[PDB]
């Protein structure tokens, strides 16, 4: 049992037709200070795969580490590591969640919660979350944190059951996931402006941007907000 | 809970109740409260549920060894001292068990005894264990002889589970009559309460304060 | 540890360390068991090499191991203490747990089971001990008489003779013990318990000890004078 | 303080038929008041014709689940490819769940299957192991809400013939597997009604001699 | 591996004998002769250092007679060492035995524990046994005074007199010709130190060659004094019994 | 509760010229309940003398485990253990149980043998040496004891004068402690003599 | 020395091979199963006319519906036996059923090679386990201290097991009666027995799916004997 | 001679002969055939009788629905690397999601078996093993010895005779590993393969033992009258 | 359990253990003896927390009969209480201690003195003349206090033990069922029917 101390906030993700979108903020959190600003909380798994973490940071990069000791370790003795018997997002997902709920058993967790976004062998799109109480859930459209209770409805509103994934453009996809970062940025205390998004697409394959930035913001109106009631001037 | 059973001239009677309930939320009517350990022993169910099916179903498997081993019928006295040490090594951790190791050999004739999770093993002649326990205690205690025939013990521990039933919000369901004789135990049904009430009224003329 | 296999099967099948073993029961002094109709009687040897003894205080040869089972033995001295205190602690044990004292049966059992662990377990080697083990199971009055050996088997037997010379007795009792109408009262059976010693132990005199035990955890130790009687008696009987 | 425990709400059903056996289970999963997934299967098809499911908290749901698959798995190799019955799945799970006594599986879990005699049967688990064959059984969040349901519309407990006036039980006349669908779904349209964690889809499985079988259906998403 | 250079410490010959025993035996029959001689009113022990030098400071000095409690004490024949082993064992026994029943331990039970410790070394561990033989003699109030001796098989018996170490066959005859039941201590006393006397391998016994020691009740009143004897004390009783 | 006040007593040691003494109440109780008037606190060991208050059981077994010890001393030693040893003794011993201790307050008293000196020494429950040329006080009325040793103690008092001085010094201590009393007894101890005195005190 | 793992230069395991000497010098035991049920009967072989022999126990209940007959080293069968019965009642608390006779056989044949330097020693003893399950019905095996167990229709251990299995290889057949099956051991416990057999030097015991594991009395045993006698006689 | 006391000596010309008489037992065991095409891999196995009255000893053993193998010399042994077969191939699925590779299947055989022949006390496992699977590369064939030499090949046969089978699926190779998309002519290879190795017996259908996997095929064992079609 | 009263008389000691088993609510049973006999003149009363109480007792029982098979011999009262007191100081620092009181009555046949030890669970032995655990000194100590002497008869012994009982009776707010008293001297145990 511990407390989280360096903190990530929400990781937002969806389905589209060809694949799967994934995002979260370059933020490390420290309580209240907003301490840390250049913190990258996507971390691709080869080329099909990338795995967005919240929660705690240290516990993040103790998973990344993993994940990267996991690709080493596929690689030995398997000529067709990086054909056949390259890593999946399924068997990268199964490990994280067996390792996530093994954690939480012994009473020790790891303070986050994963999704894991990518695209299988035969295109399929996989998109699935694990926490630190080792619960799992898929959906057309995962989040983490604050992202349930705001990305989730304005995603849900693109992609609201699975037969809506075909008739799902990437660029609509990413248009939704954008718009849902402005409005976790609006909302969340614990946000950043600076976000990272990635995209693997069964035919593109993986399209990982830095350096993102939340535009077209509304804030004008608060010149005409005056007082808390009677206040006129 | 009500779980009773008693020793008499013609070996032993168990009775329990049927009902399980989680807070008032009466989560099953048709539950077993008499663990069926061999063709010879019985156990009641009080307390934890899991505690008393496990224990008592892995009783039986002791029991099996000891008769393959020793060529011979375990004693209930041993019976239920296996029962009671093992669960007094778990003695802190949280078994919840108010149970009455129940049968009738050669050596010892018809035996009863109370084993219980704090350690306790009493052998005794008539035990109640359960939320209406003292319900059926009084039916039992002014009624109970030694020389009571099988048919009239049997309605006894009926009628001492009914009384239970009535009064104790966590008690009903149904009766489940059992008879333990030295060549084995005698299952004698499941006696649905509702229906039991209504008949015993009329034909006792009990439970006057109840309109029918 | 010492996990040296040292009982093991050699080319013709055979474990030479427990058959060494019974090589150190056939030195060891004689010990007869003879079970009548309502005791046993537990006969055993003391070589007269050793005088200037102290009988008091040395170990007698037959040991209780409860209030109604006794156990004599042959072989190594030493080996047959740690037999004897096993027993007796599974007999307070089995008391504990199951409410009622080991029948002669399961206190052979497990003896003999504790023989057999050392014939195959790692860096040990087996008991250099054979035992007789007689007894009354409880609330009962038939005789038990029980055998076990180092290999770990045993045996019930209506009388039965371990140690040196135990061919001899054995031959005697073979063609002395009638299992139709064995030893009817405890002379009778002291009497052919004694008799078979005669035959292999040299002087009737300190050298044999007599213990008789009857139901109901009734378990007495002849004395001196008291053997010394059947020891008269029989020699008087033989001149003829 | 950690808390290793959590609730994904949800709402299963088992129910057995004569030669027959349904096991229901909505398909919502939810935290608080947020919803995790519209669909996420909760009924598992386990092989030789055992269905499964271990309501409550998911993580040790999934846990238990997988455990028994590999128990069914690993009952073949053992045995030479015998088929676990329904009986013996039901024991097994009984100590999968003991085992973990001072830790429990927070689940409610529920198998159904055939027993030997070709029968329907169901089984009925709490957390820590203590188990039951019965007739009717619903778990989870709204199991309060359709079990007296169950009795008056099942068991036909209450219900007696007209005329009679109290003195003639209504019949306990045998329901075919259509008759026990439309009673599992009004279930499930009622629970929804005033459950807020029930909802979305209602998924069955359907046991019978001839295999398991599936069927879908929508349920109010609000 | 390993296997290759196991002496087998703990097995049987082909006649059923334990070898390492056997040859245990063998060893203590060339160390100093003790002797134990039980009386009625007292216990005797006499024991013969070997083969000493002028320049050995005989007060400090201890190899033979050890005391494991107020009540009783041993005599050693053989390894040295070994023997401290045992006897600082025994000493823990016999406190452990105080400490839990509030009574001093009965001589028997003390000489069963450490007979068992040997025992032990003969069937399990794969460790050559403690080339050591001991005498007993000791006192408690349900037996009295008390004569043991065990050997490196573990194997102990009670004795009235009894001898270890080096012309135990000579030793042993001679006391079992000039010993009575009837004998008082001081009696025992002449006894023991004119069998030493006899058996001896050196041209004469003189006190510089010996440890003595007597378990006596002539302590003031009902209780038990041990008396190890002093260079000057053997002296004087090697000229009182005529021996020097 | 409180362990070192379930069975209450009290024991003090006191210096004097050419001699010791210690001495103790007779009193074991069970809080309020007075179970026992011959109690006794006082052991030794040879001519090395130990009190011991506090908690009973503690106080037997660690009596128990002193005698055990001493007497292994003395075999391997071939000599009896002398105050200043045993003291060095008791507080290894104490320390051992760190995080799980006797709860005693253990007082040594006695002659060193061969110097002649006397020497009294002090324990708390963990083993930390109060070695004190005057005296040492120990047990439920502990202030009571430094109140009336402070006073009435003078140095080199004759072993005649000092059993008046420790008896005094106890007596009116316990009787202003609900947990001492029930008797007393005093040890006068000198080079090679040591005197035994009951006293007669109220039984309240 | 040598290891007791050791293999020979023709591949063999020296101490198993070793302990099927042993397993020869053993008493004779014989199991012939039919679709009425298994058989199994022993020769007792007691040592001396002073030992009780219907305390001689070469004949085991493992459960209900498993039976067990040993040869060779008898004292070693004990921990096997008592195994094998904890195996089968472990099995029915996890499962609430009878264990299959092979999976038992195959939990005892585990115990065989756990030898080395675990046990010191592989097992001096063979044993032939006939039991009845549901799926495979009547069956009768052959335990070895190698760790192999064969099934077999009929099948003899022991001193006379040679002798035996070829007069086993003539007479067995596919519809033999149980009571053919009790008569057929017996007759060839007589022929390999150095004493002359009767009701206290051998024993017999079935396994019928009614009524379990049962050893035979002594005197159902002796009517037996009588019968086999006279059909002998008749031709 | 002198080094063969115990697997930890190597000889003068650098030979572990208690390896080489653990490979002793496999030429005594009975013969067993493997081979494959692009589509399946076929496991057949020649099972031996102790006499007309006993059964006949299993030699196929199933580790997962799309790999087994089987067994020649001690079956113990075989059980003991295909119960550790089964673990890893089960570990695969429950912690990856993963159906084990059979190449990483080998590799894992491989070292169980090497650590058995370089410790003290041990010894080697007296047993080959030919294991067959489909997984996300294919069918595969692999022959497993308790030195440690796992070797994949196209068809292959270990036991007694094996030589015979062996140099008969040399000859067909460009023939058999074109039979895709057909288990029954596959099988009738091997059968006609491990018929170069009989001599005296024949055979017969509680004799012959066939296990069979592919591309949608679990591993399955035919045995009893589900072998009389290839007699 | 209860009250256990112990009283050492001139030739004997007499044990008197009340009858009452109560779990919570209900009187399970009347009839229970709160004692074992440790060896032919030595009898162990006890009271304490369920299920260690029994446990506990069966234990020193096994152990004394143990030694007295080993040895051939009866260990004297004060070597058995000693033991026992043992068991419970080592009890005291374990994981789960050991939550029952004794009371040890022996006869010792050496001495020929009946001997009454009082030990409680933490390992605090005495001996006493008269003893008891829990509140039944605080009712009855004054009487026995008063009326006691060194040299009574059994039968004096018994008639002060009803006056202590009646006490109890009277003052007691629990309902103990009465007692069953029982008698350790030189010619044993024996148990006393009517009380
Ligand atoms: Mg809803
Ligand atoms: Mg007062």
């Amino acid at each position: 049992t511990q407390q989280p101390i360096v903190t990530g906030t929400s990781v937002i993700s969806m389905k589209y037709d060809n694949g799967v979108i994934i995002a979260a903020d370059n933020l490390g959190s420290y309580g209240s200070l907003l301490r840390f600003n250049g913190v990258e909380r996507l971390i691709p798994v080869g080329d099909n795969t990338v795995v967005g973490i919240s929660g705690d940071i240290s516990d993040m990069q103790h998973i990344e580490r993993l994940l990267k000791d996991l690709v080493t370790e596929n690689a030995y003795d398997n000529p067709l590591a990086d054909a056949e018997e390259a890593l999946e997002p399924s068997y990268i997902f199964e490990y994280l969640a067996t390792v996530m709920y093994q954690r939480r058993s012994k009473m020790n967790p790891l303070w986050n919660a994963i999704i894991v976004a990518g695209v299988q062998s035969n295109g399929d799109q996989f998109l699935r979350y694990v926490n630190l109480l080792g619960v799992t859930y898929s959906s057309p459209t995962l989040a983490t944190g604050f992202g349930a209770h705001m990305a989730n409805p304005l995603l849900r509103k693109v992609v609201d059951r699975e037969s809506d994934i075909p008739k799902t453009t990437v660029q609509v996809a990413e248009e939704a996931i954008v718009n849902a970062m402005r409005v976790l940025y609006y909302r969340d205390a614990r946000s950043s402006r600076n976000f990272s998004l990635a995209i693997i697409d069964k035919n593109t394959g993986l399209t990982f941007k830095k350096n993102l930035q939340v535009e077209n913001m509304k804030w004008d109106f608060a010149k005409d907000i005056k007082g808390y009631g009677t206040q006129k001037i | 809970t009500t779980t009773l059973a008693f020793r008499f001239q013609g070996g032993i009677i168990v009775a329990v109740d049927s009902r399980a309930t989680a807070g008032n939320w009466v989560a099953s009517q048709t539950v077993k409260k008499v663990i069926e350990i061999n063709p010879f022993l019985l156990g009641t169910m009080a307390g934890g549920a899991a505690d008393c099916q496990f224990w008592e179903t892995w009783l039986g498997s002791q029991f099996r060894l000891h008769e393959l081993r020793e060529k011979e019928r375990i004693s209930v006295a041993a019976a239920s001292k296996i029962l009671s040490n093992l669960v007094y090594q778990y003695k802190g951790a949280g078994l919840s068990m108010g149970t009455m190791i129940c049968g009738y050999t050669r050596k010892e004739g018809p035996t009863i005894y109370y084993v219980d999770s704090d350690g306790t093993r009493l052998k005794g002649d008539i035990f109640c264990v359960g939320s209406g326990q003292t319900f059926a205690y009084g039916v039992l205690d002014s009624n109970y002889k030694w020389d009571l025939s099988v048919e009239d013990a049997l309605y006894l521990g009926k009628r001492s589970i009914l009384a239970a039933a009535h009064r104790d919000a966590y008690s009903g369901g149904s009766v489940n009559l059992y008879h333990v004789t030295e060549d084995g135990w005698i299952y004698h049904g499941n006696h649905d309460v509702g229906e039991l009430f209504w008949k015993v009224k009329e034909e006792e003329g009990s439970f006057n304060n109840v309109i029918g | 540890g010492y996990d040296r296999a040292l009982s093991i099967f050699s080319p013709d099948g055979h474990i030479f360390q427990v058959e060494y073993a019974l090589e150190a029961v056939k030195r060891g002094t004689c010990a007869v068991g003879v079970k009548g109709k309502n005791c046993v009687v537990l006969g055993c040897e003391r070589r007269s090499t050793l005088k200037l003894q102290d009988t008091r205080i040395t170990p007698s040869k037959v040991s209780k191991i409860d209030s109604h089972v006794v156990l004599s033995f042959s072989g190594l001295n030493a080996d047959s203490r740690i037999l004897i205190e096993k027993a007796r602690v599974e007999a307070q044990s089995h008391r504990l747990t199951l409410e009622d004292p080991v029948t002669v049966e399961y206190l052979t059992r497990y003896v003999a089971g504790v023989q057999q662990r050392y014939t195959q377990s790692g860096g040990v080697r087996p008991f250099g001990v054979s035992t007789l083990i007689a007894g009354f199971d409880p609330r009962d009055d038939e005789p038990k008489l029980y055998q076990t050996e180092p290999s770990g088997i045993y045996s019930s037997w209506s009388a039965q003779t371990i140690g040196r010379n135990s061919k001899t007795v054995r031959e005697f009792l073979e063609k002395n013990y009638d299992r139709k109408e064995p030893p009817a009262t405890v002379e009778e059976c002291v009497k052919l318990t004694v008799r078979s010693l005669l035959e292999v132990v040299q002087t009737g005199a300190k050298n044999i000890e007599i213990t008789v035990v009857k139901p109901d955890s009734d378990i007495v130790a002849l004395s001196s004078e008291e053997i010394n009687q059947y020891v008269t008696q029989i020699e008087q009987e033989k001149q003829e | 303080q950690f808390n290793p425990y959590g609730d994904n709400g949800g709402t299963i059903l088992g129910i057995a038929g004569e030669d027959f056996a349904v096991l229901a289970g909505d398909t919502r999963n939810i935290t608080d008041y947020s919803i995790n997934s519209r669909y996420e299967p909760k009924v598992f098809d386990c092989g030789d014709n055992i269905v499964m499911s271990a309501n409550g908290f998911a993580a040790d749901g999934d846990a238990l689940v997988k455990r028994f698959k590999n128990s069914v798995k690993w009952y073949h190799f053992d045995h030479n490819d015998k088929k676990l019955s329904i009986n013996s799945a039901a024991r097994n799970i009984q100590h999968l769940l003991y085992g973990k006594r001072f830790f429990p599986y927070y689940v409610h879990t529920i198998i159904a299957g055939l027993d030997e005699d070709g029968k329907g049967a169901v089984y009925s688990f709490d957390p820590v192991g203590s188990y039951e064959r019965e007739q009717c059984r619903a778990g989870g969040a709204a199991a309060s809400l359709i079990m007296p349901f169950l009795d008056n519309q099942v068991n036909f407990k209450n219900q007696y013939e007209p005329g009679t006036n109290g003195k003639v039980k209504k019949p306990l006349k045998y329901l075919s597997v259509e008759e026990v669908i439309k009673l599992v779904r009004d279930s499930f349209t009622s629970a929804t009604e005033r459950h807020i964690q029930v909802g979305d889809g209602l998924e069955i499985l359907i046991v019978t001699k001839d295999g398991v079988r599936k069927e879908f259906y929508e349920l109010k998403r609000d | 591996g390993s296997r290759r250079y196991d002496s087998r410490t703990t097995i049987f010959s082909p006649e059923g004998r334990l070898y390492q025993v056997e040859y245990a035996l063998e060893s203590i029959s060339h160390a100093g002769t003790a002797i134990g001689i039980m009386a009625s009113d007292g216990i005797v022990l006499a024991a013969e250092r070997k083969v000493t030098s002028t320049l050995l400071e005989q007060d400090t000095s201890t190899e033979k007679l050890y005391k494991l409690n107020d009540k009783i004490a041993v005599a050693v024949a053989g390894l040295t060492a070994d023997a401290e082993i045992l006897i600082n064992t025994a000493r823990i026994h016999a406190q452990n035995y105080l400490k839990t029943y509030n009574e001093d331990i009965p001589v028997e039970i003390l000489v069963r524990r450490l007979s068992d410790i040997k025992q032990g070394y003969t069937q399990h561990g794969g460790l050559r046994p403690f080339g050591v033989s001991f005498i007993y003699a000791g006192y408690d109030d349900r037996y009295g005074y008390q004569l043991y001796t065990s050997n490196p098989s573990g194997n102990y018996t009670g004795w009235k007199a009894i001898s270890v170490g080096a012309n135990t066959s000579a030793a042993q005859t001679l006391l079992q010709m000039d010993y009575k039941d009837d004998m008082k201590v001081d009696d025992a006393i002449e006894l023991a130190l004119k069998t030493l006397s006899k058996t001896t391998d050196s041209s004469a016994l003189t006190y510089d060659r010996l440890e003595f020691a007597t378990i006596r009740k002539g302590a003031n009143d009902g209780e038990v004094y041990q008396k190890i004897f002093k260079p000057q004390e053997i002296k004087d009783i090697l000229v009182k019994t005529g021996i020097t | 509760s409180d362990p070192s006040s379930i069975n209450g007593g009290i024991v003090v040691a006191m210096t004097g010229k050419d001699c010791v003494a210690i001495a103790c109440d007779l009193r074991l109780g069970s809080q309020s309940l007075g179970v026992s008037n011959k109690f006794e606190k006082i052991f030794h060991y040879g001519h090395v003398f130990l009190g011991i208050t506090g908690l009973a059981t503690d106080v037997t077994t660690l009596n128990e485990m002193f005698r055990y010890k001493t007497n292994l001393y003395k075999l391997k030693e071939e000599r009896a253990i002398e105050p200043e040893t045993f003291t060095q003794l008791v507080s290894s011993s104490l320390y051992e149980r760190r995080f799980g201790p006797y709860f005693v307050g253990p007082v040594v008293a006695g002659i060193n043998s061969k110097s002649g000196k006397p020497f009294i020494a002090g324990f708390d429950l963990i083993g930390c040496i109060d070695e004190a040329k005057d005296f040492i006080v120990s047990g439920t009325a502990s202030d009571q004891l430094f109140g009336m040793c402070e006073s009435l103690y003078e140095p080199n008092l004759e072993p005649e004068d000092l059993f008046e001085t420790i008896s005094q010094a106890l007596l009116n201590a316990a009787d202003r402690d609900a947990l001492s009393g029930w008797g007393a007894v005093v040890y006068i101890i000198k080079k090679d003599e040591v005197v035994k005195r009951y006293l007669k005190m109220r039984q309240d | 020395d040598r290891g007791v793992s050791t293999f020979s230069p023709e591949g063999r395991l020296f101490q198993v091979e070793y302990s099927l000497e042993a397993i020869k010098l053993g008493s004779t035991a014989i199991g012939i199963a039919t679709k009425e049920g298994v058989v199994l009967g022993v020769e007792k072989r007691a040592t001396s006319p002073l030992l009780e022999s219907d305390s001689i126990e070469k004949i085991v209940e493992i459960d209900r519906h498993i039976g067990c007959a040993m040869s060779g080293l008898t004292a070693d069968a004990r921990s096997m036996i008592e195994h094998a019965r904890t195996a089968a009642v472990t099995h029915n608390l996890y499962y609430d059923e009878d264990i299959n006779v092979e999976s038992l056989t195959q939990s005892v044949c585990d115990l065989a090679l756990r030898f080395g330097e675990l046990m010191s020693r592989p097992f001096g003893v063979a044993l032939l386990i006939a039991g009845h399950d549901a799926d495979d019905g009547y069956q009768l095996f052959h335990a070895e201290p190698s760790g192999t167990f064969y099934r077999y229709n009929a099948k003899a251990i022991g001193s006379g097991s040679e002798g035996a299995q070829a007069e086993l290889l003539n007479e067995w057949h596919s519809s033999l009666t149980l009571k053919e099956a009790e008569l057929l051991v017996l007759k060839i416990l007589k022929q390999v027995m150095e004493e002359k057999l009767d009701e206290n030097n051998a024993q017999l015991s079935c396994i019928t799916k009614q009524d379990g594991f049962k050893i035979y009395d002594n005197e159902k045993t002796a009517e037996l004997i009588k019968e086999l006698k006279e059909k002998e006689a008749a031709e | 001679n002198n080094y063969d006391g115990d697997t930890v000596t190597f000889s003068p010309t650098g030979r572990l002969f208690q390896v080489e008489y653990a490979l002793e037992a496999i030429k005594q065991g009975s013969v067993t055939v493997g081979l494959r095409s692009n589509t399946h891999a076929v496991l057949v196995a020649l099972k031996r009788n102790a006499d007309e009255l006993s059964s006949y000893q299993k030699k196929i053993i199933k580790c997962d629905e799309h790999m087994g193998l089987s067994l020649a010399g001690l079956a113990p042994d075989a059980r003991v690397l295909s119960n550790y077969l089964r673990q890893q191939c089960n570990y695969s699925s429950l912690v990856f999601n993963r159906k084990l590779a059979v190449e990483r299947a080998g590799h894992l055989l491989c070292d169980k078996a090497q650590k058995n022949t370089q410790s003290y006390g041990g010894r080697p496992y007296g047993v080959g093993l030919l294991i067959i699977g489909y997984d996300k590369s294919g069918a595969h064939l692999l022959e497993f010895q308790p030195s440690g030499n796992v070797t994949e090949l196209y068809g292959t046969a270990i036991g007694a005779r094996s030589q015979g089978a062996k140099t008969y699926l040399e000859r067909t190779l460009d023939t058999f590993i074109k039979i895709d998309g057909n288990p029954d002519e596959l099988i009738k290879a091997g059968v006609e393969a491990i018929s170069q190795s009989l001599r005296d017996e024949s055979l017969t259908v509680d004799n012959l033992s066939i296990a069979i996997v592919g591309k949608d095929t679990p591993f399955t064992i035919y045995d009893g009258e589900a072998v009389a079609k290839y007699i | 359990m209860d009250i256990i009263l112990g009283i050492r008389v001139q030739d004997s000691v007499i044990l008197a253990s009340s009858k009452a088993v109560t779990r919570g609510i209900s009187v399970l049973k009347d009839s229970d003896d709160k004692t074992r006999q440790l060896s032919p003149h030595t009898l162990m009363s006890f009271a304490g927390e369920a299920g260690d109480t029994v446990q506990f007792a069966e234990y020193i029982q096994a152990n004394i009969q143990l030694y007295s098979i080993r040895e051939d011999y009866e260990l004297s009262p004060q070597a058995v209480s000693s033991f026992v007191r043992q068991e419970l100081a080592k009890s005291i620092r374990s994981r789960r201690p050991y939550q029952v009181n004794v009371l040890i009555g022996g006869y010792d046949k050496k001495k020929n003195k009946p001997e009454l030890y009082q030990i409680d669970y933490l390992g605090t032995k005495v001996e006493l003349p008269y003893g008891a655990h829990g509140y039944s000194g605080f009712y009855t100590f004054s009487l026995l206090d008063h009326h006691y002497r060194p040299d009574m008869t059994t039968e004096e012994g018994l008639d002060l033990l009803k006056l202590c009982v009646q006490e109890l009776e009277k003052r007691m707010p629990m309902d103990f069922k009465g007692v069953i008293v029982k008698i350790v001297d030189k010619d044993g145990i024996r148990q006393v029917d009517d009380f």
